[PDB]
């Protein structure tokens, strides 16, 4: 099934094709693959447009290939496409944030390009589909409709003009790649990614090598538009999704568990045969006076090592995308650099962190299961270490990062009111890897008013670095389920 | 003799005999899902009207017989119309005032239309007039003398149903602006029948007090007397909790607010009288004809009775199958012995 | 609520978090405020709006306290 086919056999029943060739609405806007998907879903859902599985995938794909955005146009907003759990979303100003990012992310707006006329239709679509919109908080406090027409629509048209769709990705991405990345809660990894063209798609196998073992997933993937890589891979009963950006033969992005997007990893991948290039080094810090193993992931790094003053050590192995080093710094705490295969590698020497911060420091978890069709939504935390940097500091935009440190995790009531309710007792528990698992959904007759197993919690992490006074907290809202969700929140 | 008309999803209207604390009759309506919204009882307690079908329709029904005597479909092929929370029967039971938030449905786009108030002749259910009304109006309520139609929007809108115009705007949005922050009003519950007073709590803050200081936030009471045509806005307590709706007693000496707690207010002192907790969240509040019983509803499927004086729970009437009342309006009506 | 990507900032009193920055002012229990949020589509990005988009979403679950397990997510499970 082709896009042209669905466009003529399904879309044309309501959408007019002008003598100009352009389609009504269809050609007045550009958005991401996820964006076009949500639009097609609404056509099927709201306007009874019958679409077979292949037709649906076909037009969605066709729209992403012809009317998508450039990778540069998604900059700053990829967090919403990747389901990145540690994110911050807002509009360009208070007005826009309040009127457009109060239901869904403002990122859903910023990832679209339209003509002034179409932005008008879109705002008319909102008040027409959700008429109570103008009665809700942040809307009933003002002349919503009046301001939508005078200020909001002209802002959208002015700020996100149609422009022109980029050229589709034309090239063969098949081949072996070397990768490196991290999975919060588990750690760093290296690995391989191989693609085998199959029609317009690619067969894909991604192998992840953690210090405690490796695992491979296999499935299908494809490139949409200028460079949006999307793939679904499996291994046993586990399924993951890749949401990458492909540019200059290099993949960059996030993959996640298909049954829980909060769980996943970030990575970068380049052709296995590429010229000398460093992808990452793990760990990226050195505990002064102590010899440590370091894994420098990349291509053609070989074993030519030129170490700086304060660090001594050697190369233990090389090849297959990773060069293992064995160093030891003896200088003073601070940023250190070396060369390998002529490529720069940055590290940080230290003896003890000046402080640790919890990432995310503000987040949510959602109750689930308990016989219901909606599974729990966990929250992954990690304790990051730091150095006050050059300014004295204790916490300003200056600082030097040390990376994630192993820690002891605990939850507690956020405040007095929460204690009275015994939130920490019912909201769930956090394990030693900093993974918070929420409680069962549904009313709990054991709590007052038989309320849900929700709670206003505090997450405290304590890393055992000597020197010793080290701890940090995070704010966790163990809240209720969401019955509406979408590719782009 | 007091009775309660409570909607129950997806297509019911349950009449409760408050005296025997039991269900009196269950009226089932066709094409009514997902739930009826705004029910109205005609003088005499025999005939009722209810907005149904996603607020796009309204049916006339015989409370005793249980049959549907007629229906009004506000939507047409090219125009979807929502009544939302605005629907009111005139005191003389002759004309229905229906708010209309419409959207024109074109082949591949929507065109938001100006909001309207449509008047229907009750006996025949025929559309007799339609005029443009301000937007963002939740409830419509008739003056007791049937001369004016009030609409609760960003301001209390006074409309002349005869001329079909907006004659006066009673300030809300800018109430005591030199002293308080813009009033926040979330009112969707029609429950002024017993007192003839449409009331809703509103939230604001003292402008001359640090916004970080919790004592800056105040809870106010908005009362629109449908008999005298006077609206009053005054602070009643430092805001520590939130109430979804409020009902004034027939004597107009007290107002009761509810959500997760039930609290009574002395309207003569404009101060709190007493507060008690609740077993679960409630939305609606109504007061018996004798002013002795306060009724809480909405959210779930049980009507709870409370003594107006001690706020002690007197009893509870479960709707059939515990069918939820959601945010639909709960009304109290009478029938001569 | 800017850090809480995907949650609503329309606090009436809210869905993910209260207008007070806690969860004690949300409905008690949540299923008591569920249909109040759905029927008028107050938070269409988090709860199915039966007013227009998902009219039959609560079919068969008239008794929210007992039939809540019947309410499905309108997202067939995906990213
Ligand atoms: C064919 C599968 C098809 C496509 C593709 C399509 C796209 C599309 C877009 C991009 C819009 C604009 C939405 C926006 O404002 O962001 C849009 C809007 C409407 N469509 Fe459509 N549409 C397709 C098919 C159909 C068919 C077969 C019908 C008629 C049954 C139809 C109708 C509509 C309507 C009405 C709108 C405006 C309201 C809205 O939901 O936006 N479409 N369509
Ligand atoms: C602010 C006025 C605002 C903007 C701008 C905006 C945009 C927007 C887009 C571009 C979409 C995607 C539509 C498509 O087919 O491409 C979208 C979708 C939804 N929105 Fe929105 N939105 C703005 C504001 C609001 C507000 C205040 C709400 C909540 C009342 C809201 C809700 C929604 C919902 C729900 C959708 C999904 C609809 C569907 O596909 O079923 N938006 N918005
Ligand atoms: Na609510």
């Amino acid at each position: 099934v082709t896009g042209e086919e669905v466009l003529q056999n399904a879309c044309a029943a309501c959408h007019v094709q002008h003598e100009d060739g352009r389609w009504e609405r269809i050609d007045a806007a550009r958005k991401t693959p996820e964006g076009w998907d949500m639009t097609v879903t609404r056509m099927m859902r709201n306007h009874g447009v019958a679409l077979e599985p292949e037709e649906r995938a076909a037009i969605v794909r066709h729209l992403s290939d012809t009317r998508g955005l450039s990778l540069a146009e998604t900059e700053e907003r990829r967090y919403i496409l990747e389901r990145e759990p540690v994110a911050w979303d807002e509009g360009p100003d208070t007005s826009m944030t309040q009127t457009c990012g109060r239901c869904h992310s403002y990122a859903r707006v910023a990832l679209q390009r339209r003509t002034p006329e179409d932005w008008k239709h879109l705002v008319n679509f909102h008040l027409g589909q959700f008429p109570t919109l103008e009665y809700q908080a942040l809307a009933r406090d003002r002349d919503w409709w009046g301001i939508a027409q005078a200020e909001i629509i002209p802002f959208l048209a002015r700020t996100y003009p149609l422009g022109e769709a980029p050229d589709a990705y034309a090239d063969d991405a098949s081949g072996a790649y070397v990768l490196a990345g991290r999975q919060p809660g588990r750690g760093d990894y290296t690995g391989r990614l191989v693609l085998k063209k199959a029609g317009e798609d690619y067969e894909v196998t991604m192998t992840l090598d953690f210090a405690d073992g490796s695992r491979s997933f296999s499935g299908t993937g494809r490139i949409l538009g200028a460079g949006e890589w999307r793939a679904t891979l499996s291994d046993g009963t586990v399924t993951i999704r890749q949401i990458f950006a492909l540019q200059d033969g290099r993949f960059s992005g996030r993959w996640h568990d298909a049954d829980s997007d909060v769980i996943g990893g970030r990575l970068a991948a380049v052709k296995a045969d590429a010229a000398p290039q460093v992808l990452a080094v793990a760990p990226a810090r050195l505990k002064i006076g102590e010899e440590t193993q370091l894994r420098v992931a990349g291509t053609g790094l070989g074993s030519d090592l030129t170490l700086p003053e304060g660090v001594a050590g050697s190369v233990e192995s090389a090849g297959n995308g990773v060069t293992v080093l064995k160093l030891t710094a003896t200088g003073t705490p601070g940023p250190v650099s070396l060369e390998l295969g002529g490529q720069k590698v940055d590290l940080v020497a230290y003896d003890r962190p000046d402080r640790i911060s919890i990432v995310p420091d503000l987040t949510i978890a959602r109750i689930g299961g308990n016989g219901g069709p909606i599974p729990k939504v966990p929250a992954q935390f990690e304790a990051m270490g730091w150095l006050n940097g050059p300014d004295g500091q204790p916490g300003t935009g200056d600082d030097i990062a040390l990376g994630a440190f192993p820690a002891s995790w605990a939850t507690d009531n956020f405040d007095e009111e929460a204690e009275k309710m015994q939130d920490a007792k019912y909201a769930g528990s956090i394990d030693d890897t900093g993974l918070f698992t929420p409680a069962e959904a549904g009313p709990n007759p054991e709590r007052p008013m038989q309320t849900n197993n929700a709670g206003n919690l505090k997450v405290i992490a304590t890393v055992d670095a000597e020197g010793e006074p080290l701890s940090a907290e995070a704010h966790l809202y163990a809240t209720v389920q969401r019955f509406v969700d979408a590719p782009i929140r | 003799r007091d009775y309660i008309l409570a909607p129950a999803r997806p297509d019911k209207l349950v009449v409760i005999d408050t005296e025997k604390m039991a269900v009196d009759k269950v009226i089932t309506i066709a094409d009514a899902g997902p739930t009826p919204m705004v029910p109205m009882v005609a003088p005499g307690g025999r005939i009722a009207y209810a907005t149904v079908n996603k607020s796009e329709s309204l049916v006339k029904i015989d409370l005793v017989t249980g049959e549907t005597l007629g229906r009004i479909d506000l939507s047409t092929p090219e125009e979807r119309v929502k009544s939302l929370f605005g629907a009111a029967l005139s005191p003389d039971g002759k004309t229905l005032a229906i708010y209309e938030s419409p959207v024109r449905l074109e082949l591949t786009h929507f065109e938001v239309q100006p909001t309207r108030v449509a008047l229907y002749d009750a006996e025949t259910l025929s559309r007799r007039k339609a005029f443009e009304a301000p937007r963002q109006i939740t409830m419509l309520a008739w003056a007791r003398d049937g001369s004016k139609l009030y609409g609760l929007g960003r301001d209390l809108h006074v409309m002349d149903p005869e001329a079909g115009t907006l004659v006066e705007d009673k300030p809300i949005q800018s109430w005591e602006a030199e002293t308080y922050a813009q009033p926040d009003v979330l009112a969707v519950w029609n429950q002024h029948e017993s007192s003839g007073v449409m009331a809703t709590p509103f939230y604001t803050a003292r402008k001359d007090i640090d916004p970080a200081d919790p004592t800056a936030y105040r809870t106010g009471l908005l009362t629109m007397d449908l008999e005298t045509g006077e609206m009053a806005m005054r602070e009643v307590r430092i805001m520590d909790v939130f109430y979804f709706s409020t009902a004034v007693n027939p004597a107009k000496t007290r107002a009761f607010g509810a959500y997760n707690v039930l609290e009574s207010f002395d309207l003569e002192k404009n101060a709190s009288i007493k507060r008690v907790p609740l077993p679960h969240s409630y939305y609606s509040v109504n007061v018996s004809t004798d002013g002795s019983t306060v009724w809480l509803g909405g959210a779930l499927g049980d009507l709870a009775a409370y003594d107006a004086e001690t706020l002690e729970k007197k009893g509870q009437v479960d709707l059939p199958g515990n069918a939820s009342m959601s945010l639909a309006s709960v009304r109290l009506f009478t029938r001569d012995e | 609520m800017n850090a809480l990507v995907g949650c609503t900032t329309s606090f009436d009193p809210g869905w993910e978090v209260d207008a007070f920055g806690a969860v004690s002012n949300l409905c008690q229990p949540m299923e008591a405020d569920l249909y109040g949020c759905a029927d008028p589509c107050w938070w269409p990005a988090q709860v199915a709006d039966t007013l227009n988009t998902y009219p039959n979403w609560s079919a068969g679950a008239d008794d929210v306290m007992q039939d809540w397990r019947k309410l499905q997510s309108v997202f067939p499970e995906t990213k």
